């Protein structure tokens, strides 16, 4: 994972 | 399962920080009113975005611009008929100052001493929230107001007024003026929410777009 979330 | 989300933007601040790693729990059932949830933007589900669960199926959700505070009447499709206790502590300064600027039309967020002044940039209010039997703080700019054109406005609503449809929630950002969430784009779908945010993982000292100072380890661990 290691996405971002706004 | 946990799946871990950096956090690039300061719509949560103070609650979590730009740089701050999360951890998501993976949720069946249903948020709780007050729950940090992660979800599926409904626009753009490419996009991964993390706001508040201020609104659940039924609840009529009323936002003052002016005031910058909600009123929840639970239990209303139409349209009802029964208030939430929702009430707000005394406006105090916050530990944030934000700054504007120019090349990359954007701002900078800056934690100041309260017993301090930073030349340039704007010292934001704090406000501990309750909504029902949960509570948490919020950030607003004493200068900002919402511009009410720009609201999502539910078909049959006046403005500043949404009614939960099922199946459905109304997501805020905790940094209320800087914020794009449910008052400018709608509802989230339940099929679209991932989990709920439950702690750090780790944290970096950080500004939107570059890279960090250093750490903030003191920041590991539950989310208050
Ligand atoms: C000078 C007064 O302006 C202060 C704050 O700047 C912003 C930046 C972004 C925004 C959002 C993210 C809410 C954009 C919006 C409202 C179109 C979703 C609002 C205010
Ligand atoms: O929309 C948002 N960002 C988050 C990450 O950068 C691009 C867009 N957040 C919602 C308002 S914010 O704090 O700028």
């Amino acid at each position: 994972x290691x996405g971002g979330a706004y | 399962i946990y799946e871990p989300f950096q956090i690039p933007s300061g719509s949560m601040m103070p609650t979590l920080l730009i740089g701050d790693f999360i951890l998501v729990e993976k949720f069946t059932g249903h948020p709780k009113r007050g729950d940090i949830v992660v979800f599926k933007y409904p626009e753009d589900p490419k996009l991964d975005y993390i706001k508040r669960a201020v609104g659940l199926p039924g609840d009529k959700v009323t936002y003052d611009p002016v005031s910058k505070e909600l009123t929840i009447q639970p239990g209303c499709s139409s349209g009802c008929e029964n208030a939430l206790p929702v009430t707000y502590s005394n406006v105090e300064p916050s530990d944030f100052v934000q700054t504007f600027s120019r090349r990359n039309a954007t701002s900078g967020f800056f934690e100041v001493p309260k017993n301090e002044t930073k030349e340039n940039g704007i010292r934001l209010s704090e406000r501990k929230e309750t909504l029902g039997d949960v509570t948490h703080r919020i950030l607003t700019v004493p200068i900002a107001q919402d511009q009410v054109g720009m609201y999502y406005q539910q078909p049959g609503q006046q403005l500043a007024t949404w009614i939960v449809p099922p199946g459905q929630y109304f997501m805020m950002g905790d940094n209320r003026d800087n914020s794009a969430d449910s008052r400018y784009w709608g509802f989230v779908p339940e099929a679209n929410l991932v989990g709920r945010a439950t702690a750090i993982w780790m944290s970096f000292d950080k500004q939107e777009g570059e890279w960090p100072t250093g750490l903030r380890l003191s920041r590991i661990g539950g989310i208050h």
